[PDB]
């Protein structure tokens, strides 16, 4: 591709000037070609990998939710056209995320294992807000389902990317699956037992943990 | 709106 | 080019629906095939035009200044490369501006001219800043000159593209032809100027016109 | 910042 011919170290370095100036374009495709370089990421290249697409896809999903909510007031094909134009972006994103992380990444430690696999069902599910779709929603079941088991056996209640796993896992059965029961279920019993375990936060853990515990209890207010 | 990470 | 199909009456619907969905970089795709049309901008469509430029730019340019001040920081190449990255695709967008008000815009009425030619300064202002410039530096003063000797002859003084045709312009004295006394007499005169004829103060011109006035305060209040 | 519009 065209990052082919840069250092993979260069390419981490790049990123992460991209980030500092909120170029999270060039950031998603400075990771990806570290990505092609054939080595698996560390801690902090996932994050890095992760913060670049979910910008990226971000912006493209609440572009495409206005758009949607004016097609709806509406009941020309303008409208329909600009929408499914924005749609088309955001999905081809979707489809190179999804394409690293089974071609590359998916594999190791449950750390990454979990890491990529919430990837997975982050982006299908992406994709089953704009799908209109069944296929879609039982591949974001799966992964999310498989990071799930991981995370149960190999890692603390309180480990931030359990914890991330969960909220989204539990966004996903509100809104995708409508299971508004089951994602009000799953945030519950994922923030008590995180609230008796944290004799064992870990102090370069704690904020991250913290944040989306304070996430896990936004959403149950918002849905009790 | 809800929250995701 | 890639809006040459699309009805001129479509690409201006889409560049409002882009707006509200902040999607700058189509809403500027939009507004140049509807330049590409032939036909002249209405008052709405040059405030679609700019705006949707402005955007593009004024985020390439806070991305040019983050790593250009790493750089300077610095005092390997990856840091250079990227700045320069950047600021080459900054460069092209203004070169497309600039071929357009050229090309197209630039001939007719003084709102219109004036409002061109501001917008001419301010392009060949943002390759200033990036120079390193006399020729260019050059441009920029003589289209913002004409601009307000235009201004000037057939613009009431709250007028606000008037206005802010002399808030850039000082600028421009300020930090890009190193004369800030200059910029701050024309900030004064223009504030002082319009402050004795808010008597003429057309209620649809009435919030862009302060609006600009306590832009050119805010200056004022910095640089004295 | 300077303000410009
Ligand atoms: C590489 C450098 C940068 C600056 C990009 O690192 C970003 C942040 O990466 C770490 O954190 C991560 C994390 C977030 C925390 C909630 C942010 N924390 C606070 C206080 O805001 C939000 C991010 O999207 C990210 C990467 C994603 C996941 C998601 C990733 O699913 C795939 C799961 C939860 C969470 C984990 C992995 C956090 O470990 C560090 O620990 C933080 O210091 C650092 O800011
Ligand atoms: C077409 C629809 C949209 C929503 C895009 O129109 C944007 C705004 O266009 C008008 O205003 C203009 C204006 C601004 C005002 C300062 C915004 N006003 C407030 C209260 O924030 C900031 C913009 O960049 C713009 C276009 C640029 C120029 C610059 C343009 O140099 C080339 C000179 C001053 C100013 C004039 C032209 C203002 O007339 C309307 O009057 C406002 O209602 C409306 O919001
Ligand atoms: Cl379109
Ligand atoms: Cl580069
Ligand atoms: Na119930
Ligand atoms: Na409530
Ligand atoms: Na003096
Ligand atoms: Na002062």
């Amino acid at each position: 591709g065209a990052m082919g011919s840069m250092e993979r170290a260069s390419l981490i370095q790049k990123a992460k000037l991209a980030e500092q100036a909120e170029r999270y374009e060039d950031m998603a495709a400075f990771m990806k070609g570290a990505v092609e370089k054939g080595e698996e990421l560390s801690c902090e290249e996932r994050n890095l990998l992760s913060v670049a697409y979910k910008n990226v896809v971000g912006g493209q999903r609440a572009a495409w939710r206005v758009l949607s909510s004016i097609e709806q007031k509406s009941n020309g094909p303008e409208v329909r056209e600009y929408r499914e134009k924005v749609e088309t972006e955001l999905q081809g994103v979707c489809d190179t995320v999804l394409g690293l992380l089974d071609s590359h990444l998916i594999k190791g430690d449950a750390e990454s294992r979990v890491f990529y696999l919430k990837m997975k069902g982050d982006y299908y599910r992406y994709l089953a807000e704009v799908a209109t779709k069944k296929r879609i929603i039982d591949s974001a079941r799966s992964a999310y389902q498989e990071a799930m088991d991981i995370s149960k056996k190999e890692m603390p209640p309180t480990n931030p990317i359990r914890l991330g796993l969960a909220l989204n896992f539990s966004v996903f059965h509100y809104e995708i699956a409508n299971s508004p029961e089951e994602a009000i279920s799953l945030a519950k019993t994922t923030f008590d037992e995180a609230m008796a375990d944290l004799h064992t936060l870990s102090e370069d853990s704690y904020k991250d943990s913290t944040l989306i515990m304070q996430l896990l209890r936004d959403n149950l207010t918002l849905w009790t | 709106r809800r929250k995701s990470v």
